RNA sequence: AGGACCGAACCGACUAAUGUUGAAAAAUUAGCGGAUGACUUGUGGCUGGGGGUGAAAGGCCAAUCAAACCGGGAGAUAGCU
RNA sequence: GCUCGCCGGAAGACCAAGGGUUCCUGUCCAACGUUAAUCGGGGCAGGGUGAGUCGACCCCUAAGGCGAGGCCGAAAGGCGUAGUCGAUGGGAAACAGGUUAAUAUUCCUGUACUUGGUGUUACUGCGAAGGGGGGACGGAGAAGGCUAUGUUGGCCGGGCGACGGUUGUCCCGGUUUAAGCGUGUAGGCUGGUUUUCCAGGCAAAUCCGGAAAAUCAAGGCUGAGGCGUGAUGACGAGGCACUACGGUGCUGAAGCAACAAAUGCCCUGCUUCCAGGAAAAGCCUCUAAGCAUCAGGUAACAUCAAAUCGUACCCCAAACCGACACAGGUGGUCAGGUAGAGAAUACCAAGGCGCUUGAGAGAACUCGGGUGAAGGAACUAGGCAAAAUGGUGCCGUAACUUCGGGAGAAGGCACGCUGAUAUGUAGGUGAGGUCCCUCGCGGAUGGAGCUGAAAUCAGUCGAAGAUACCAGCUGGCUGCAACUGUUUAUUAAAAACACAGCACUGUGCAAACACGAAAGUGGACGUAUACGGUGUGACGCCUGCCCGGUGCCGGAAGGUUAAUU
């Protein structure tokens, strides 16, 4: 049956890439989160 | 040309077409042509805010002169075609300059006619003339709210507009709703009335010759849960409350004109 | 004219292997490791001065590194590019 | 000509059996409905939580819906176990 | 390796998305693989992706996104102009053969094409952020001309048969060739040309639009296919010689015709219908400031350049989405033979597979099937399930009806093979030759050859001739909903929702209404024959009484009454 996860890079990357999420106070806030945690991966992009 | 379908099979069992024969069987002119594409109701913020619009055919614009301000020039009629945008046919007129504009159709226009334009016009259907040089009693269409502004009033197939009264700088119209109105006498009018008055005579027969014009289905408030109607709700059908819209005002007789700024130009209301 | 350090660094090591050797044998093309950045143009060049010799075409590849595995990581080695540069059959490098 | 007829693809899901620690967190087999249309499908886009969308079932909104998910107030309060 | 079995509109082949080395070679079998494993998409190491023409990148825009100033908003921010991004759409160019263990329209061989910088020379009014043309567009349907492709014959090479016959009206195999270039055909559309004038194209125009005279009457554009060349080339059955047993080198015959024929092409055509069917750029053309023997344009020739990124492999799946090597899901293209209406179905071709536990036995019972005496719904909540009907042609077919239907109503007859009519008919296609011409892919003739239904009569075999697969059960009464549709993804598909039609009611346009602290936006580039809300629900016959209560609308005498003062 047809599942919930569909892949494509394109809708991935404008969805949550670097650069949609620093398009927004809320997105850069997110990086920034992400930094003060320490992730190794900061978005989908890498 | 009012012409009903043979039952031959039932979604056109109740099918009444309106044919013109004399309607343009081509393209449109298009260098008057301009694309519209649909909204589905949605406004900026794309929520809906006009409910059961959407789909239907694909349409193009067809650049429509409503000022009707080339004024002295003669213009003849080349041909009527169907426009898509509204309920009246629309005609295409070459000016003597070589200049080519859609007008509205009146009623008994035909290919090769004459029309003009200005003060110095003749009293034909189809000519355009300031209301001030247009006699009381004569039945027009295509009015102005404000000179030089284009026609706004009676523009619909079949629709007139007849000039009731002449006081100084205004005139009195009697408008389609029965509504008596005053407007300056310097707007201008054309001579006539809109053709296809046939319009209203079609039947669709089908749902499915609604959707084809873009128009979604209706579902009514009492099939529909407490939720999300005020009519929703009981067990079996159940009604029990005065009628209301969507919001809760109440939609059967209730006034919802406050305008104040234009009320002074209201000598009657519809009635 | 592409200066002298740009050819001097543009070169980096030559390809060996049965295609390789094929190739130069049959149509007298070597096969070379040049750097990631080189152009054909550079790397033309490259050969003309550094090597002695003359070349009509230069076909260009880059090579996509390994997923490796060392004592339980994970590791990828580096991409590079990889040049079939031809000569014109007159010049035996 | 036709929201026309029979019938594959395709879209669906009326019956029965099987399966029910399944081959499968909704399927298989034999039958079944639509199949030029209010059809079906690809790609991209828009609408955001007392809000959206709904040919209306309180349906659907990432296996979650009479108020999604994540984090915070937070060690809410619990005359109860 | 030889047999056997399965798929073959797929279980074969190829793209896109998605994945990322799973691809090839050597080596290993600890773990992983539902068993073993010498094997593997497992471990380890090495190798492998070659582009001016493919795609991305690039030019152009759609929905939509962002948005200098701007408008608005406690802040954060919202919207939006000029602009600038954004394909799923528009815009230049390459084909055939050979080659690797693994790449190829990318490498090699042969033959082409496109755009741009230049330079020389010949002639010359060039030039935009402007005007104009063009790009540029729907559904359905029908015919003709073709091709891919198939079949048969001819031709060429081989064969003379494990068991009766097989030198023939016999068996097997092959019979292939592209882009480009020349020809401009079936067919589609459009009258051509030259002068005179102009309230139009925001100014100009020699361009587009309009008006008028003159004259010629065929000019222009489009266009599958074929023919010729490309090609004295390539490839090609088979033999010749090696063989490490994988394959390698040389050589290589014939390489034609007729018929049949697409859902593909001509065709973005033609016919018709109403629901009336993107944009912008590339391209062509006109002028403006400006330049004006310079610059720039058109042409011929020569040289130079075409960068960068992707290219391995899976791709209807063991490699993508489903925690799995999971009976699920996943867009597009290719499309052979016999029978068949068919992309159904059966058996096959090319090609690909036998589904990663086996070996015995032949109890109950469960699952999936086959047959069944006599009876035939007695079963059961219920004919659930099963059994049955099933094709083509012809005959024939009731009540009722909105005159279309009901209707495939019901029911019945024929159906194989052989011969003859007719050494192959009705037809389809069509060479030779003959005549003509505004001569070529031409008009009339003419019929060789090929292909070819259906019918009738006669005979004949079987229990049975739509023999397999495939393929309606039928009729009578009645409730509900007019109908096609829609719905509780995952226990409800219905009488529920929708519907065309009807009515009430609001709405005069800066419309009512809706999303919005607002600016604005939708309604609508619509204007009362329109738009919103509510209820009813095709059609036919109709829709009676009540305004006391609640609501709504109208009114303003009188009482009561806020801030204020
Ligand atoms: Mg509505
Ligand atoms: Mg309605
Ligand atoms: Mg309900
Ligand atoms: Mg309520
Ligand atoms: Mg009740
Ligand atoms: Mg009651
Ligand atoms: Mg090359
Ligand atoms: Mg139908
Ligand atoms: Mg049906
Ligand atoms: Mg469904
Ligand atoms: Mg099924
Ligand atoms: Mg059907
Ligand atoms: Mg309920
Ligand atoms: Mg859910
Ligand atoms: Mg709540
Ligand atoms: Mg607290
Ligand atoms: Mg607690
Ligand atoms: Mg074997
Ligand atoms: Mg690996
Ligand atoms: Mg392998
Ligand atoms: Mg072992
Ligand atoms: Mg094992
Ligand atoms: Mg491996
Ligand atoms: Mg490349
Ligand atoms: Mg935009
Ligand atoms: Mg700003
Ligand atoms: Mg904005
Ligand atoms: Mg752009
Ligand atoms: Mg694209
Ligand atoms: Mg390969
Ligand atoms: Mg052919
Ligand atoms: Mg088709
Ligand atoms: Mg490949
Ligand atoms: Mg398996
Ligand atoms: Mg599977
Ligand atoms: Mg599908
Ligand atoms: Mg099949
Ligand atoms: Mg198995
Ligand atoms: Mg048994
Ligand atoms: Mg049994
Ligand atoms: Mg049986
Ligand atoms: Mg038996
Ligand atoms: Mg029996
Ligand atoms: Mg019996
Ligand atoms: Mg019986
Ligand atoms: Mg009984
Ligand atoms: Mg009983
Ligand atoms: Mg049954
Ligand atoms: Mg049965
Ligand atoms: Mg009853
Ligand atoms: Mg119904
Ligand atoms: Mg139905
Ligand atoms: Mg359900
Ligand atoms: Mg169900
Ligand atoms: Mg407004
Ligand atoms: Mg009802
Ligand atoms: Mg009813």
């Amino acid at each position: 049956m047809k599942r919930t996860f569909q892949p494509s890079v394109l809708k991935r990357n404008r969805s949550h890439g670097f650069r949609a999420r620093m398009a927004t106070k809320n997105g850069r806030q997110v990086l920034a989160r992400r930094r003060a945690k320490g992730r190794a991966r900061l978005t989908v992009s890498k | 040309a009012v012409v009903k379908c043979k039952p031959t099979s039932p979604g056109r069992r109740h099918v009444v077409k309106v044919v013109n024969p004399e309607l343009h069987k081509g393209k449109p002119f298009a260098p008057l042509l301009e694309k519209n594409s649909k909204s589905g109701g949605r406004n900026n913020n794309g929520r809906i805010t006009t409910r059961h619009i959407g789909g239907g055919h694909k349409q193009a614009y067809r650049i429509v002169d409503f000022k009707r301000n080339k004024d002295g020039i003669p213009a003849v009629v080349e041909r009527l075609e169907y426009d898509p945008n509204r309920s009246a046919n629309i005609a295409l007129v070459l000016y003597k300059d070589g200049e080519r504009r859609y007008i509205l159709a009146p009623k008994g226009l035909k290919a090769g006619d004459q029309i003009q334009s200005g003060v110095d016009a003749a009293i034909k259907p189809g000519n355009t003339l300031p209301m001030r040089n247009i006699p009381v009693g004569s039945t027009v269409h295509n009015v102005e709210m404000k000179p030089g502004k284009g026609g706004q009033l009676a523009r619909s197939a079949g629709t007139y507009v007849q000039i009731v009264a002449r006081d100084g700088a205004y005139v009195t119209l009697r408008l389609r709703s029965g509504e008596m109105r005053k407007v300056e006498a310097d707007c201008r009018a054309t001579l006539g009335e809109v053709g296809n008055a046939e319009h209203m005579l079609r039947v669709l027969g089908k749902a499915g010759a609604a959707r084809w014009r873009g128009v979604r289905p209706t579902v009514r408030g009492t099939a529909m849960n407490p939720v999300d109607h005020p009519h929703g709700g009981g067990e079996g059908r159940n009604f029990g409350k005065h009628p209301v819209t969507p919001w809760g005002v109440q939609t059967k007789g209730k006034k919802t004109r406050s305008n104040k700024r234009t009320d002074k130009f209201i000598v009657r209301r519809r009635s | 004219m592409i200066r002298e350090e740009r050819l001097l660094k543009v070169l980096r090591a030559p390809h060996v292997s049965e295609k390789a050797s094929t190739a130069m044998e049959k149509s007298n093309t070597i096969v070379l490791k040049v750097a990631k950045d080189a152009t054909k143009a550079e790397i033309k060049a490259a050969v003309q001065k550094l090597f002695e010799v003359e070349v009509e075409v230069v076909n260009t590849l880059v090579v996509k590194g390994k997923v490796k595995r060392h004592g339980q990581r994970i590791g990828r080695r580096s991409d590079w590019k990889k040049a079939y540069v031809t000569l014109k059959e007159g010049q035996n490098l």
